[PDB]
């Protein structure tokens, strides 16, 4: 329950936060909504010497469409994602996903950037962002760079972010109008990280799938982008043969933990089932 | 003793007729009485 | 006057709610005393190991640390072990070895809980691993590790010989020879091993205390989460050497207990010792992970349960043997003569000629406990055993299990019914309740719907299966008669003291202790009716051992049976004295008077009367010379028997076989607890207990892996349903008073859990019965139900 | 190197020195003596510590007091009107028997306070989902739903 | 005035009275009355006054009335406990009450002084093994309406 | 407010006080050492007596600021750390030198100093020596005895009867 002591900072800008993080090095952590970090500090899994609270940095909050993308500031809360009728118009999968994350209190505080940067495969946004082919805008002491969500995650708490960097925004390509979407999550109860979840976006024409992309949540030590599984849907009527092939290709890349949510083999299968259900709901939406 | 006489048991009672020393004295001699003005409550006014 | 009375039967709104809705409860951690320190434990990382060394030097040296107690400090005081209710001892601080993960090893006392937590991290413990024993089924193998070295060369424990160093007790009851004979010849023998998995009561407030030794006065005050504060006082006296009149135990508001807060924990003892040593108050508040992993677990019975029957479905006998996993120390709360509690109510609601029950308790490298979480002393287990056995027998008989129950119920005219394992049930009308339940849920229609759905499943038309869970249960609550019920030698009575003031309001206290059950509301309703005094003119208190009459506390749904009785009896003592005052005032014989709601009237001259209010005043103002002044009474109520409330619970459950996800369609709970003092409160009790039952059956667990790591002992994993998961509850009742109780009221609080778990588990088992799943062990969470379907070939 | 914070709790100014690591719940309970808020867990699940903070329901065990610098917090002590009159929620919880031990109640009411601002007229499903962050051991939630509905009716009748 | 006396399982006592000392030593002296009556050492007895929630109703301390009134009540209440203890003793010792005699702090069987129960044992018995006809516990109240003043 | 640092019962004390705060009120109200009492408003009774830099002082007749830098002993400071009561505390109990207890802290604190002034006082010296301390309950006779008892204890030999 009781964290180790630390010093607390409130940088006023991105540049200041990056400077801080870079100076203080590894013993400093950004503090966003705190709803992953504070829990692991309370267990003393994390014992940072410094927290760099991003609260005062306005430019980290917001949702805007820029070109063919929606750009969401890292500190935009889940509650705000849900509230955004503009996001619901463009990227309705986000609201759907967010409403499956945590609980109202946590959603008031937890941010999309903290969800994406966390590197716990439990988090839901990572695989959604992989599904959507989002890009993460990182700023550090060496400047800005972009890392695809698909390339960002290497393991539990292991991501592509480099020392001194902040994830400042997530840049999400806007799917075509009329796209199908779904985020289908299996969990033990409200607030629980997925036993398995699948994010799907797809588009149709003439009763045939033109594009499909699939992310899988919490069925490996990272989110997964199920590239093969999506590909196999394309050109099909999204019928049982097509879905079976997608399920196979999706299951094949899983490697879930065996934990209280059940053993790896169950979770692999649940990735498949969530996929199927998500494709079905997406198809009906499309 | 473990088998005290009647008189010994009576004596140990410190009952009727005994010049029993006062229990109150323990706190009062140490300023651990609780008299009204010793009372302090949250928000108390005077 | 009518509006104001709010007596028995009223849905009197709760007096407690005023403070609680405003944050003005007074729970232990709300207590702040001058100089108060905070203590908490260094706890074992090992399930089983010798403690080679504890280095406290760095912790003691940390600023703000006032003490670091180890076993080496306690020994001298003979407090390195503490007695348990089960007649064992439990290590307070580990001495030579640790025996369960998270066991208390040292107690750090610091300025506040932040410093204490820091200092805990600095204590270094050197362990020498020993071989871990977690599987109770292996506990009594010849190479099983010797856990309890401290009592190793004692083959007799507090409940007889120990046949193996990990064997705590063997307890048997019932007619073995007769039972065996029946099983040897019965047409049908229906056997299963039902595990009632380890779970935990997990009250939302954890266990905690504030100890304050006043060294000037030589008096200890102990605030704490105590369901049985007087018992705690007596125990603290016996083990500390302080006399009871110098130990002031205070159980304030308690944020739920659910059985977790009956017994003593190391925290209380260490806070007390620390306060005695330091002469300032010491608070101890555990965190959830420690609550879940180190305080009383519940269940953990492995019940080999057999029914012998005719092919036509008459139950001839029950034979049950239990392997009870007690963890490392037997701290299983129970009356002292009952090491498996009242597991011998396991013949349930059915009239069986003979039965036999055997229970072995074993030590394992786990936290202690067993009796907690609305178990009524192993009645959860007993009821699960029988109500599951009814279902597995019905399957084996190819009989509808409602019909099987109906064929076997104890009938109303049989009460008081001596059951074959010794309990004499007070009253019950089971067929009426069962019928009401079945009619309400449209039972036969459900079965037809189910059959159609099963056929649809076999035709590949649906992936959902429907189960109908039935639980018809007999509880046994109100421990209990002095003959056989005692807590470490104190007979299990309870008590009430009622004092009427000159102006007619009342202070009343009881020997019980609410942890949310509404006593402060409902005990007043009893008095109100008895005396005609508005309930709001009555103040109820519990929990302060200096002021409340001695009682045995609140657990085992005993409050209404025991202190509720005492309340009525004490009120009737007042009423009798009031009658004498009335007779004196009215210049008539007592026999000329009759009570009429709130006054005594003179028979035939109904205009000549004295109200209770006038009588209370007269007792002070014009006390009859024959009588003492004042108007008050006490009763210590030694119940003549338990009360045996019952219920008929039906669940309809739909299950997605592909995911294992089960959804309760409908849950109907009929409870009959006799006279119902406050229907609103009962309903709430039921909602809460059904929710627990749902949790236990469908998800909750505490587990240990092969290294003795405790698994799932946090709210990350421990299934506590939210409002989203929790079913809507449909409740109903019948009223079958307890004949022996002063107001006919039986306990009820545990009934919903006792009945509910088998109801849920029966629904799940029933859903898969057409697929021949056999007994599916709880919990019935999605992965486990997926595995069931996987293993039945449903997924390919 | 304690941090100085200034904030408003229940409409009153508060100023304090806190260690950065002090959790808001402990600041509220231990330093401010606002012991209505409760701790029920060590993993952020239970919601017993919920306070209303800048228009949000926040689990104060998952925030440091320093993060609440400048915030406006309402705790359960702040819900009753100045004249003592219970809020609709408090009254509803009593009327509908939405509490037993009372330990979740402060957090439940504080969450519900915000819920009924988010959605003054919620359906039951909306209520249940809307209180998903708050655990209760005693009630089985059913009467809490009733309590919230009752409160909504009272509120919705006020204007 | 009044007295309430409650004996704990282990033999210590809490007693309260409807008077209120302002220095007259009641917390000492009431326990002496009880001690003699019950054979429980005075030090094992806690006396309280003054909390109207807890003390039995009385009329207070003035008029030198505490000994006449609550002191009487104390004795009378203690005698009620003694009478109950005698019943318990007779039950335990399997004799008639008339067969018992009090010896400071115990009932002995007349003629058979080796057969005895101490008040301490009786207090425990009242909780541990309450005779079937009796309520558990060992406590009493008296409200004492004096027949006259006392005339020192 | 004035900043003061002093020692009370052997412990450092640092505080801010208004100048007008009487020492008795600082001790009672701010330090929570409520043994010392107020019995009067004219400085007669001595119930407020503390031992302050080797003097018996009526703390109702001094402002807390005047005690800056002082060493004060109040009744709370008299008993030994091992719990053993001082000779005076013991004598007051043994000889029944208190009843309501209200004068007792001041009587003991005065007497503490008296016996340092005069370790073996006669009765007349005792009575005179406590002339600044009123008692309503005892009629003083047993207080004298108490002090005699304490002196004899301290001295290892009795003096007067
Ligand atoms: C009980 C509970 C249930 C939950 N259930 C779910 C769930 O179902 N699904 C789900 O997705 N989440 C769940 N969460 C986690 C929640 O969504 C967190 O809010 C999220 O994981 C982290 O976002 P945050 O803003 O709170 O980040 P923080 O906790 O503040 O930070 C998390 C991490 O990311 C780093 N970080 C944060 N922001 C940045 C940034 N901009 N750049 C670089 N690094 C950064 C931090 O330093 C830390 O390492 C749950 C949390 C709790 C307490
Ligand atoms: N015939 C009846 C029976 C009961 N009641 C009322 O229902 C309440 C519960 O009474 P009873 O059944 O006698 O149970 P206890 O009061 O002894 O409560 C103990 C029981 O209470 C249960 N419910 C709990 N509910 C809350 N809120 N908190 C706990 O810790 C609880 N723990 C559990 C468990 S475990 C147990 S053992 C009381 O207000 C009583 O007046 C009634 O109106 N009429
Ligand atoms: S104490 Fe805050 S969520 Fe449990
Ligand atoms: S009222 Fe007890 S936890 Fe909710
Ligand atoms: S109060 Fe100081 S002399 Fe009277
Ligand atoms: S003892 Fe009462 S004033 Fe002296």
């Amino acid at each position: 329950m009781i964290p180790g002591s630390f010093d607390y900072h409130r940088p006023k800008s991105i540049a200041d936060a990056v400077a801080l993080l870079t100076k203080l090095g590894e013993d400093a952590r950004p503090l966003a909504g705190g709803h992953s970090l504070i829990p692991i500090m309370k267990t003393r899994l994390a014992t940072p010497e410094h927290l760099v609270d991003l609260r005062d940095i306005g430019d980290l909050v917001g949702i805007r469409e820029e070109g063919t993308d929606v750009v969401i500031g890292a500190m935009t809360t889940q509650h705000a994602l849900i509230g955004s009728d503009f996001l619901a118009a463009k990227l309705p999968i986000i609201r759907e996903t967010s409403l499956l994350i945590a609980d109202p209190q946590i959603r008031y505080m937890g941010t999309i950037g903290g969800n994406a940067a966390n590197g716990d495969p439990g988090n839901d946004m990572p695989a959604l962002m992989q599904c959507l082919g989002a890009a993460y805008e990182l700023t550090g002491p060496e400047g800005a760079r972009i890392v695809a969500a698909r390339d960002y995650y290497q393991g539990a708490y292991f991501t592509a972010i480099e020392p001194g960097e902040l994830l400042t925004a997530i840049r999400i390509p806007v799917p075509p109008t009329g796209h199908g979407y779904a985020y289908e999550k299996l969990k033990r109860k409200i607030g629980d990280y997925a036993t398995a979840a699948a994010a799907v976006v797809l588009t149709m024409s003439g009763g045939k799938c033109v594009t499909a992309s699939i992310g899988l949540t919490n069925v490996a030590n990272t989110p997964l982008w199920a590239e093969e599984a999506g590909k196999v849907l394309v050109g099909t009527a999204l019928d049982k043969p097509a879905l079976d092939k997608a399920v196979a290709l999706a299951e094949a890349i899983t490697a879930p933990a065996s934990d209280g949510r059940g053993p790896a083999e169950y979770r692999t299968k649940m990735a498949g089932v969530m996929l199927r259900r998500a494709v079905e709901r997406a198809k009906a939406r499309a | 003793t473990v088998e005290p006489t009647s008189a010994e048991r009576a004596e140990k009672l410190q009952g009727m007729g005994c010049k029993r020393k006062r229990v109150e004295d323990i706190r009062f001699t140490q300023g651990k009485g609780n008299y009204v003005d010793d009372v302090k409550l949250p928000g108390m006014l005077f | 006057r009518a509006e104001k009375l709010q007596g028995m039967g009223c849905k009197r709104k709760r007096v407690e709610d005023i403070r609680f809705t405003q944050g003005k409860g007074n729970y232990v951690d709300d207590v702040k005393l001058p100089g108060m320190l905070f203590g908490d434990f260094v706890r074992s990382s090992h399930a089983h190991a010798r403690i080679k060394s504890i280095d406290t030097s760095k912790a003691k040296a940390l600023p703000g640390v006032f003490a670091v107690l180890t076993a080496a400090d306690l020994k001298p005081l003979n407090l390195h072990y503490m007695p348990t209710l089960a007649g064992d001892v439990q290590a307070v601080l580990a001495d030579e070895k640790v025996l369960f993960q998270n066991q208390e090893v040292a107690f750090v006392v610091a300025k506040d809980r932040y410093v204490a937590a820091d200092a805990i991290e600095l204590v270094e413990v050197d362990y020498e691993p020993l071989p871990v024993l977690v599987d109770p089924f292996k506990a009594m193998e010849p190479d099983a590790p010797l856990l309890r070295e401290d009592i190793k060369d004692k083959m007799t424990g507090a409940h007889g010989a120990r046949k193996h160093h990990n064997h705590i007790f063997r307890w048997e009851i019932g007619d073995k020879e007769g039972t065996d004979a029946t099983f040897a010849k019965a047409e049908v023998v229906s056997k299963d091993m039902f595990t009632y998995h380890r779970v935990h009561p997990s009250p939302l407030e954890t266990c905690q205390c504030v100890a304050s030794m006043d060294k000037i006065k030589g008096e200890l005050t102990l605030w704490g989460t105590f369901q049985a504060p007087h018992v705690i006082r007596t125990v603290v006296s016996l083990i500390s050497g302080l006399p009871e009149h110098k130990i002031h135990v205070i159980a304030p508001d308690i944020g739920g207990g659910f059985g977790n807060k009956v017994g003593a924990y190391s925290g209380y003892v260490c806070a007390v010792v620390a306060s005695i040593v330091l002469g300032v108050p010491v608070k101890w508040v555990e965190d959830r992970m420690e609550n879940l992993s180190t305080t009383s677990f519940a269940r953990d019975y492995h019940m080999t349960t057999e029914l012998a029957a005719t092919k036509d479905g008459k139950i001839l006998a029950m034979r049950c043997h239990v392997l009870a996993d007690h963890g490392a120390f037997d701290a299983c709360a129970d009356p002292s003569k009952w090491p498996a509690g009242f597991m011998n109510i396991c013949t349930g609601s059915y009239d069986m000629p003979v039965a036999h029950l055997a229970v072995d308790g074993v030590y394992t490298n786990k936290a202690s406990g067993g009796v907690a979480y609305r178990c009524s002393f192993r009645v959860t287990e007993a009821v699960y055993a029988i109500e599951r056995a009814i279902e597995t027998l019905a399957q084996r008989l190819e009989m509808d299990s409602a019909d099987l129950r109906i064929k076997n119920f104890i009938q109303p005219e049989q009460f008081p019914y001596m059951a074959p394992l010794g309990w004499e049930y007070d009253s019950g009308n089971y067929p009426l309740a069962m019928k009401k339940a079945m009619d309400t849920v449209g039972y036969h229609q459900l079965r037809a719907e189910q059959k159609a759905k099963q056929e649809a499943f076999k035709r590949g038309e649906t992936r959902e299966i429907m189960g109908i869970g039935i639980s018809f249960f007999t509880e046994i609550v109100g421990a209990g008669p002095s003959k056989n019920c005692d807590i470490l030698g104190v007979s299990m009575f309870d008590s009430a003291e009622i004092r009427i003031h000159p102006t007619g309001s009342v202070i009343a206290r009881m020997g019980t202790k609410s942890q949310g059950q509404g006593h402060e509301t409902t005990y007043a309703q009893i008095i109100a009716t008895e005396l005609g005094i508005p309930a709001d003119d009555i103040m109820i208190e519990e929990g302060n051992t200096d002021t409340a009459p001695y009682g045995l506390g609140t657990y085992g749904s005993r409050s209404t049976p025991t202190a509720g009785a005492a309340t009525a009896v004490a009120a009737r003592k007042i009423k009798a004295k009031a009658q004498m005052i009335a007779a004196h005032m009215l210049e008539v014989h007592e026999g000329d008077l009759e009570w009429d709601v709130d006054r005594f009237r003179v028979k035939g001259l109904p205009e000549k009367f004295k109200t209770m209010k006038e009588l209370a005043w007269a007792s002070y103002n014009s006390p009859p010379p024959n009588l003492e002044p004042g108007l008050e009474a006490v009763n210590y109520y030694d119940p003549p028997n338990m009360t045996y409330p019952f219920g008929a619970y039906f669940c309809i459950m739909d299950i997605d076989v592909d995911t294992g996800v089960a959804k309760t369609r409908r849950f109907y709970a009929l409870d009959d607890c006799g006279t119902r003092i406050n229907p609103m409160i009962i309903e709430g009790q039921v909602h809460g207990g059904l929710t627990e039952a749902f949790a236990v059956a469908m998800g909750q667990e505490i587990r240990y892996d092969e290294q003795g790591n405790v698994l799932g002992a946090s709210f990350m994993d421990f299934f506590l349903p939210t409002a989203v998961e929790t079913p809507k509850w449909e409740t109903d009742y019948t009223v079958t008073p307890s004949p022996h109780h002063p107001i006919g009221a039986k306990g009820v609080g545990e009934s919903p859990h006792v009945g509910g778990v088998p109801c849920f588990s029966n629904a799940v088992n029933d859903a898969y019965a057409f697929l021949n799943a056999g007994h599916i062990q709880m919990p019935h969470d999605a992965w486990r139900l997926w595995k069931v379907g996987e293993q039945l070939g449903l997924h390919v | 190197a304690k941090a100085h914070i200034e904030l408003t709790i229940n409409g009153h100014p508060v100023e304090a020195l806190v260690e950065p690591r002090t959790l808001l719940i402990h600041f509220i309970r231990e330093q401010q003596n606002l012991t209505g808020a409760h701790i029920g867990c060590d993993t952020s699940h239970c919601g017993a510590c919920t306070v209303d903070l800048d228009g949000m329901s926040v689990k104060s065990c998952t925030m440091f007091a320093v993060q609440a610098n400048g915030a406006s917090i309402t705790t359960i002590e702040g819900m009753a009107a100045p004249d003592g009159t219970l809020s609709a929620l408090q009254e509803g919880f009593r009327m509908m028997h939405g509490l037993q031990c009372g330990y979740c109640t402060p957090g439940m009411i504080m969450r519900s306070h915000r819920l009924l601002q988010e959605n003054p007229s919620p359906t039951e499903a909306e209520i249940r989902f809307g209180i998903g962050g708050n655990l209760c051991r005693c009630t089985g939630y059913q009467n809490i739903v009733k309590a919230i509905q009752y409160a909504a009716a009272k509120i919705n009748g006020v204007p």
